[PDB]
C-alpha cells in the first residue's frame, strides 16, 4: 500500500465492534486504519488549494527614481517650491543650505532648498500578499485499499479513489468493488486557521527559489516597505526607499538604497513553503478531522481453498519496513484464485502462530496477489508460507515500543495543539475533558507571549524562576516557580 | 533604513518543508558555546568574578547563565 | 579670497619675527595666516588621491547557477559519487535520504545522495577593493595671495598656485608676483593612515548611488561573501550564496539567496564618501601637517600715493559675513594706482580707530578692485572710506566670541585627536605635554575599548560606575565611580 | 546565511559626506517605543510585576531600563 | 570418533527422560553427546563462510607521487595559485615564503608560495574491508555415528554426514544408515554478531602472511589513512601521506611517509585471524546454538551372538586419552559378526563391573575392527576382553574431576558470554536467571567500559579504592569502594 | 616485537630545516584542551567530583593537572 512509502505513518485500531474512528490528517503523513474482520485501509490527505485567491496590500523592493529636479532660494527671501510637490508618484525633502556671494546671493546666511523625484517600483520587484476564502477553500482526501498488490511511487494503483470536500458538500461515500463502500466526513472548520495565513509571491518564474511562502498576517502588516492596492499607479511611501543627501549651496544629492530582496529572505527564514501550479495556489502544510464511517466494508474471497503448499517461491525476502514490521512478496504456481497460509512461530513455545497481519487474509488470483506485511513480537521468530520458510530476528522490545509510541505522542502534540486529543478517541469524557483543558490554558499563554521570541521567552522563564524561589512567602513563591516553570517548559519543547 | 523584522519561529508550524532552519535551542548554544571558545579569556575571567563577588550557589548559577547567553550581544 | 565661500574658516596670527607655522589642513577646510607686517594668504588641501590603484580581493553579491546534477545510491551499496564534484568553479553537498520499495531499491533505510551545481557572479554585481601605496599618492595644496580682487566660487583666481607633493617633494617655493616668495614644506605619512584604509568601489555606472567609499580594513577583510583576486577564473566560498532543501528519495533542491546589495549598503551607514574620475581615486576626507615659510613676502604700493578722499562710490553696501566679519566692496574714478583709506570709530569717540583689517594696506589697481574685510567690535559703529559713510550695528558680544573660538577647538580635537596640539603652535611646553599626554591616553582606550560600539560602551560604563558604588571602602569606591563616570562622559561626548 | 556586520562608528572621521546617520541612543529609543505598543500587554505584565515584588525605587527603575533595552533587539 | 583427535572436547548425556538437547557449537571445538538408551555421536561446527561478500571500503599503505609543480608571488600581489587546486587526484598546499631584492621580489617582506602533486598508490598496496550479509551466511554442520572404527585425521570416514544451515534452513533430517536418522535445527543469526566484524584483506599473494584479518568495525572506521570505495577513481584525504616542508624563497619541498604496512600489522596485534578460499571467506572463530533430537535413532547388531572368548589379540594397547579416559584396539579371527565381551574390574570387589563405554554396544563384523573407549574409576583395575586382559592404574581424583569440569566452564564462559548458560540447557530456573542476571549486568559494564584498556581499566580500579578510602562519613563509602574493587576484579579475571 | 623509541627531542638543535615537529609542552597542551572540548561531560565529571570531596585547594590543583595531563593519551 502507498503509506508504505513515507517516513511518516501511524496505526490505529478500532476496538472490539466499534462502527466508526475519527482521525486528525496531516498533509504530508498517513494512517492505516484496522479493525477484526474488516479489509485495512490507508487514509490520508493529499492537497489544500484554492483558484485565484483574493488580494491584499503588495508591496515593493526596488525603487526606479526619475526626473530628479531641485530649486533653491537666497538667505532672506521665501521659500522654495516645485510643482512636483503637490503631485502624486513623487517623494521630495526640504532643507536649508549655506549661501553667500560666492554663490550668487546678496546676503550670508540660511538660504532654502528644495528637491523632488518620481518613484515608481521595478518590473519585477514586487511582492503580492493572498488570503484564502473559506467559502472557496478545497480539500482533497484520498483512501486506498490493502489489495495483495504493490506498486511503486510512479505507478498508477487501480484502487485508488479521491474525495473533495468544501465547506459546501461535508460528506461523501466512496465505492471501492468488492470491497464495499466507506463513508467519509469532514468538516472543513476544523481545519487550518485562515484568517491568519498569508501566501507571499515574489516572482514564480525565478528558478531555483520556491514559488510561495506562508507568511503570517500580523507579521506581513508591519512591513515598513513601499505598498498599494491592486490597480492604483502611486505608491505610498516612497520614502522609505528614497534618501537624501546633505545639500550643497545649490544642488542636492538623491540616493537609492538598492533591492531589499537579500534582506526580505532572509527575515523569512523560519516560514513553511508554499506552492503554486498555476490557477492553483496550494498549501504544504495543514491538517483536517475526519470521521470514517466502516460498517459497509466486506471481505473478499473468504471462502476460497488454501493454496497447495509446495508450490510456493519467494519473489523478494523477507524485510524490515523500519514502522517495526516485515514485508514479503510470495509467487505461486498452482490453481489460482486460493488463500495464503502464512504464519509465523515464536522460539521456545509450542508451534502458536503469532504473527499480527495488516493485509487480512491474504490470496492470489488472476495476474494479482503476493504482497504482505505482518507484526511480529520481539526476539528470535520464524516465518511459514506453505513448505517455504525463512527466519527473523525482531529487534527491540516492548517497553521500547511503548516509548516509541508515547514520544509520536508527544510530538503530534506539540505540532497540532489541541486538536490531537481528536485523534482516534471513540469520543467521551477523557479526550473531551483534556481538549477542554489543553484549550482553556493555551488560549492564555498565547495571549500572554503570541509572538515573543524564544530567547526572551526562556529569560523571563528564568527571572520568574528565581524571583519566586526568593518570594517572602510560600503561596507566592509557588505560583511564580510554577509560571516560570510553565513558560520554560513549553518553549524548550515547542 | 527599512528593517524587515525577523519572523516569530513558533507562530506557524507543519510538517512540510521549512525555508531555512530558524534561530532555535541548538543554534544558540552552538553560539555560546562557539564565543566562549573565541574569547576563553575574557569568558574565564567574567566567570570567576561573578563567582567569587556573589553569595550563593542559585544566584551564581543564574547571574552566570543570563551573561551567557547574552555574551554575543 | 576662497576662504569666504566655506564654514570652518581659521584664523592664525602670527608675530614680528616669526620665521615660520605649522598648519593642519583638512579636507572642507582653510585658514587665513595673518602676519603683524606681511600680507595675508590663503591655504587649503584641495585633494588627496591616486592613479590605478592596486586591487585586493574581489566579493560577488549575486550568484548566478547553472546545470544541476544529482545523483543517489541505495542504503548498501556505499556513498554516492559524481564527476563534477572534484572540478572548480562548483558548489556540491552531499547527504542521507529516506529509501525503501516505494522507489526502485533493495531495503528500507538512509541511503546517500549528492548534488552539484555551477557557480558564477553576475554580470555587474561585484564589489571590488583597492587600497593606495604611500609611495605614489598624491596632495594638492593651494595657495591664494589675497588681493584685493573676488572672485565667485565657479570662477578661476588669476592669483593662486599649487603644489602637489609626493614622498619624493622637496620644500617647495611659490613666486606669486609682486608679493614675494611663500614655502611650503608638506610631511607625506603625517596625514591618513593609509595602512587601514580601503577604497570599495561598487558599481561607478549606476546614476543615483555614490561612485565609492572608505571603509575599514579590519572590517573588510571578514566578510562572509564569495571572494577572488583579479587575475582568478573561479570563486571560493561559493557556498556562502548556495542553499540545499531537505532531500527527497532520489531528488533535493538548489535554493539561490539573491541579491545582496541591500544587506550591504546598510551595513555601511557611518562610512564616509569618496570619489572616482576616470583613472583617478580621490579622498573626500582626511588631513595633513606642514609648514608654511612667511620670510619673503612683501607688501604691494607700499610706495603708491593716496586715493584721493572724494571719488569713492559704494559697489556693494558693507554687509555682515558668515565668520563675525564685515565684508565690503568699492569703486574709485581717478588716476587708479593707489591707496585706500579706509577706517572706522566707535560711535560718539572719533579719536580712536577699531577697525582690524583681514586685508593689510588695500590699494585699488589699474585693473583691480576694491574688496575689503574688516573685524569690528560688539556695539554701534562707524565705516568711513574717505569720505564715504556708513552706519553699522555689530551684533555678537565679547563672552560670544571666546565661546564659539572654544568650541571650535573642542570640535577639532574630536575630529583629528593628538594632530590638533600641532596646529598654529609656536612649539613650547603647552604643545608637547599635551601631544603626549593626549596620544598616551588616547592609545591606551582605543586599545580597551576601540571597536566596541557607542551603546555597549555606554552599557560598560554603567557597569564600572555600579560596580564601584558596589565596591565596599568607600576611597577606591568613589576613585572607582570617577572612572566610570569618566567613560561614560568621554563616549557619549565622542 | 550571509551576515554582514554594521561597521564600527568611532575608527574613521572626517568633513566630508557620510553615507548614512549611524545608529544612536535615540534610534535605539525609538525603536523600544515601536515594540512597545505591539506588545504592551506584556509590557504591562513586565512592569507590574516588578513593581510590585521589589522593595527599591531606584532597582525597580534600573531593572526596568535594562527589560525594555533587551525587549526588542531579539 | 574425531572427538580424539582434538586438544579440546566436552561430553553432554541425555537423562533418560529426555530425547532432545541444546548445543552451543564452537568452530574449533567438538562435542560427544550421549544417552543410555540411544548410540553415541560426535557432532562439530565444521565452517563459517560466505561466497563474494560486500566490500565496505578500501585503504590505501603506500603513496605514489608524481608530476610536482609549485608558483610563488611577491608581497605587494595576490597569492599564487595552480591549475592542478581544481582537479581530480592532486594534493596541494599554500604558504608564506621570506622574499626580497635577493630573489628579484622588489620590496621586503612575506610573499606567497603554493605547492601540488598527483597522488596514487602502488599496485598491490592496498587494504580491502569486506562485510557480510546475513542472508547469503553458510554454517556448516557435521555429525559421525561413532561407528566403533577407527581412521586417521587424514583420512575420510563413511559414516560421516554434514547439514548446510542458512536463513532458508529449518530442522533438517540425517540419515546415517543401519542407525537411523537424527534431527538438527540451528538457529542462523544467534552465533557471532555479523553488525561488528569485518574481515580485512592485505594481500593474498604474500608467502608469509595470512590471508585474512577479522577486525572490529568501530576500529575499521577510524584507521585514518587514504581511503576509496570500489570503481572510484581518485582518493579521498592523500594529505595523511604527502607531507610537505617548510619553504625556501621560491621552493618547497614534497615528502613521502612512505610504507605503513610495518605499523598496521603491529597494530592488529591481538585479534582473530580469517582465511580465504578461492571465492569463499571463511571466519575461524564463531559458535552457534543448536537443538539436537535423538529419537529414530537406534543399536545396530543387538542380535548377534557373543564373539569366541579365547580368540582376541591387541592391536593397540591401552592408552590414556586426553580427555580423562581410555582407548584401545582389538583383533579377532572367529565366525566375524559377533559382539565384543567388554568388561573391567576394581581390584577391591571381582564382582561388581565397573566400566562405562562411549562405545555403546562393540562389534566385529566382515569389514572393521573394534576400537574402543571407556571411563573407569581413578585407582586400580583390570580390563578384560574375553580371556584377553590387561591392567591400569587410573590417576586423578573425583574431588579433581570436579573441579576440572569447573575450570572448563569458566574458561567456556569467559569465551563465550551470555551463550553459556545454554550449553546443556533444559530450562530451568538456575539456567533461566543465570541468563537474565548476565544479560543484564554484562550488558551495563560494557556500555561503560567497552574499548577501554587495561591498563586505564585498572588504574580506575585502584583510584575509586582510594578515593572510597578518602571519602566522607556516610556508609556509601564502603559501596564505592566496593566499586571501586568490581571493576578492578572484572577487568583482572578476564 | 619491533618497537622503536622516539628520539629524544632536547639533545639536538640547530637553524637548518626539521624532518618533521616532534612533541613539545604547548603540543600536549593543545590536545588537553582539544580532548576537553571533544568530551565536555567527562570533563565537568572529573572536576565536580574532585572539587566536592578534596577540601585544599593545592591538591585539588594537583590533581586536575596530572589528570588532564594524562588524559589525551588515556
Ligand atoms: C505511557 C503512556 C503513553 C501511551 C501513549 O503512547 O499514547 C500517547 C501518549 O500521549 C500523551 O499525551 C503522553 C503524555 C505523557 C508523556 C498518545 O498517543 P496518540 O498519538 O494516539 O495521541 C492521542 C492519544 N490520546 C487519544 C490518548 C490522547
Ligand atoms: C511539554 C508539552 C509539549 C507540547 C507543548 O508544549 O504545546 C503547548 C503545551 O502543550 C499542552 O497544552 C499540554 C498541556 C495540556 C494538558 C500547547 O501550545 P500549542 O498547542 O500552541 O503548541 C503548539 C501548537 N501551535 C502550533 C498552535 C503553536
Ligand atoms: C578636551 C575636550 C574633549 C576631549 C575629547 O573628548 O576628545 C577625545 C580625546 O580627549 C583628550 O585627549 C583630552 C585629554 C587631553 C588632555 C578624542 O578621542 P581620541 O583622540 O582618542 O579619538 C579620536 C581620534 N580619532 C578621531 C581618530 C578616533
Ligand atoms: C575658555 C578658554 C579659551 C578656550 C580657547 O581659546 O582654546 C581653544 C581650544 O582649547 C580647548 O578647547 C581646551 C579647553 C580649555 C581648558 C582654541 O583652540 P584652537 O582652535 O586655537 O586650537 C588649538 C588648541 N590647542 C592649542 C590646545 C591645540
Ligand atoms: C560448583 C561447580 C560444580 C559444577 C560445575 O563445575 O559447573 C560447571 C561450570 O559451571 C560454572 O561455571 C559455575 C561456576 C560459575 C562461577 C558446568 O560446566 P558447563 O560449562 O558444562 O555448564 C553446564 C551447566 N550449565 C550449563 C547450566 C552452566
Ligand atoms: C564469571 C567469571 C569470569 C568473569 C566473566 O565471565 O566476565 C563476565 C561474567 O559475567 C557474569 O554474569 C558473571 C556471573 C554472574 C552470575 C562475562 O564476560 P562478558 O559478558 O564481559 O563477555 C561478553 C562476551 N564477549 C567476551 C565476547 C564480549
Amino acid at each position: 500500500s502507498r503509506c508504505t512509502h513515507l517516513e511518516n505513518r501511524d496505526f490505529v485500531t478500532g476496538t472490539q465492534g466499534t462502527t466508526r474512528v475519527t482521525l486528525v490528517l496531516e498533509l504530508g503523513g498517513c494512517v492505516t486504519i484496522t479493525a477484526e474482520g474488516k479489509p485495512s485501509m490507508d487514509v490520508w490527505l493529499d492537497a489544500i488549494y484554492q483558484e485565484n485567491p483574493a488580494k491584499t496590500r503588495e508591496y515593493c523592493l526596488h525603487a526606479k527614481l526619475s526626473d530628479t529636479k531641485v530649486a533653491a532660494r537666497c538667505p532672506t527671501m521665501g521659500p522654495a517650491t516645485l510643482a512636483e510637490e503637490h503631485q502624486g508618484g513623487t517623494v521630495c525633502k526640504r532643507d536649508q543650505s549655506d549661501r553667500g556671494w560666492g554663490n550668487h546671493c546678496g546676503l550670508f546666511g540660511k538660504g532654502s532648498i528644495v528637491a523632488c523625484v518620481k518613484a515608481a517600483c521595478e518590473a519585477k520587484k514586487k511582492a503580492t500578499g493572498h488570503v484564502y476564502d473559506a467559502n472557496k477553500i478545497v480539500y482533497t482526501v484520498k483512501v486506498e485499499p490493502h489489495t495483495g498488490d504493490y506498486v511503486a511511487a510512479n505507478e498508477t494503483h487501480s484502487g485508488r479513489k479521491t474525495a473533495s470536500f468544501t465547506v459546501s458538500s461535508e460528506k461523501t461515500i466512496l465505492t471501492m468493488g468488492e470491497y464495499g463502500d466507506v463513508s467519509l466526513l469532514c468538516r472543513v472548520a476544523s481545519g487550518v486557521d485562515l484568517a491568519q495565513t498569508v501566501i507571499l509571491e515574489l516572482d514564480k518564474t525565478v528558478e531555483h527559489l520556491p514559488t510561495a511562502w506562508q507568511v503570517h498576517r500580523d507579521w506581513f502588516n508591519d512591513l515598513a516597505l513601499p505598498w498599494k492596492h491592486e490597480g492604483a499607479q502611486n505608491w505610498n511611501n516612497a520614502e522609505r526607499l528614497v534618501e537624501f543627501g546633505a545639500p550643497h549651496a545649490v544642488k542636492m544629492d538623491v540616493y537609492n538604497l538598492g533591492d531589499q530582496t537579500g534582506v526580505l529572505l532572509k527575515a523569512l527564514a523560519g516560514v513553511p513553503v508554499a506552492h503554486i501550479e498555476g490557477t492553483k495556489y496550494h498549501l504544504k502544510s495543514g491538517h483536517v478531522t475526519c470521521e470514517v464511517g466502516l460498517e459497509k466494508l466486506k471481505m473478499k474471497g473468504l471462502t476460497y481453498t488454501m493454496c497447495d503448499k509446495t508450490k510456493f517461491t519467494w519473489k523478494r525476502a523477507p524485510t524490515d519496513s523500519g514502522h517495526d514490521t516485515v514485508v514479503m512478496e510470495v509467487t505461486f504456481s498452482g490453481t489460482k484464485p486460493c488463500r495464503i497460509p502464512v504464519r509465523a512461530v515464536a522460539h521456545g513455545s509450542p508451534d502458536v502462530n503469532v504473527a499480527m497481519l495488516i493485509t487480512p487474509n491474504p490470496t492470489i488470483e488472476n495476474n494479482g496477489g503476493g504482497f504482505i506485511e505482518m507484526q511480529l513480537p520481539p526476539g528470535d521468530n520464524i516465518i511459514y508460507v506453505g513448505e517455504l520458510s525463512h527466519q527473523w530476528f525482531q529487534k527491540g522490545s516492548s517497553i521500547g515500543r511503548v516509548f516509541q509510541k508515547t514520544k509520536k505522542g508527544i510530538e503530534r502534540l506539540t505540532v497540532i495543539g489541541e486538536h490531537a486529543w481528536d485523534f482516534g478517541s471513540a469520543g467521551g469524557f477523557l479526550s473531551s475533558i483534556g481538549k477542554a483543558v489543553h484549550t482553556v490554558l493555551g488560549g492564555a499563554f498565547n495571549s500572554i507571549f503570541g509572538g515573543v521570541g524564544f530567547l526572551p521567552k526562556l529569560l523571563l522563564g528564568v527571572a520568574l524562576a528565581w524571583l519566586g524561589l526568593n518570594m517572602r512567602n510560600p503561596t507566592m513563591s509557588m505560583s511564580f516557580l510554577l509560571a516560570g516553570g510553565l513558560v520554560l517548559a513549553m518553549t524548550l519543547g515547542v | 533604513s527599512v528593517l524587515i523584522p525577523s519572523h516569530a519561529q513558533g507562530e506557524l508550524t507543519g510538517r512540510g518543508h521549512k525555508w531555512l532552519e530558524g534561530d532555535s535551542l541548538r543554534t544558540h548554544l552552538t553560539r555560546v558555546e562557539g564565543w566562549v571558545w573565541k574569547n576563553k579569556l575574557l569568558a574565564l575571567a567574567m566567570v570567576t568574578v561573578v563567582w567569587l563577588t556573589l553569595e550563593s550557589v542559585v544566584t551564581r548559577v543564574a547571574v552566570l547563565v543570563v551573561l551567557l547567553c547574552l555574551a554575543p550581544v
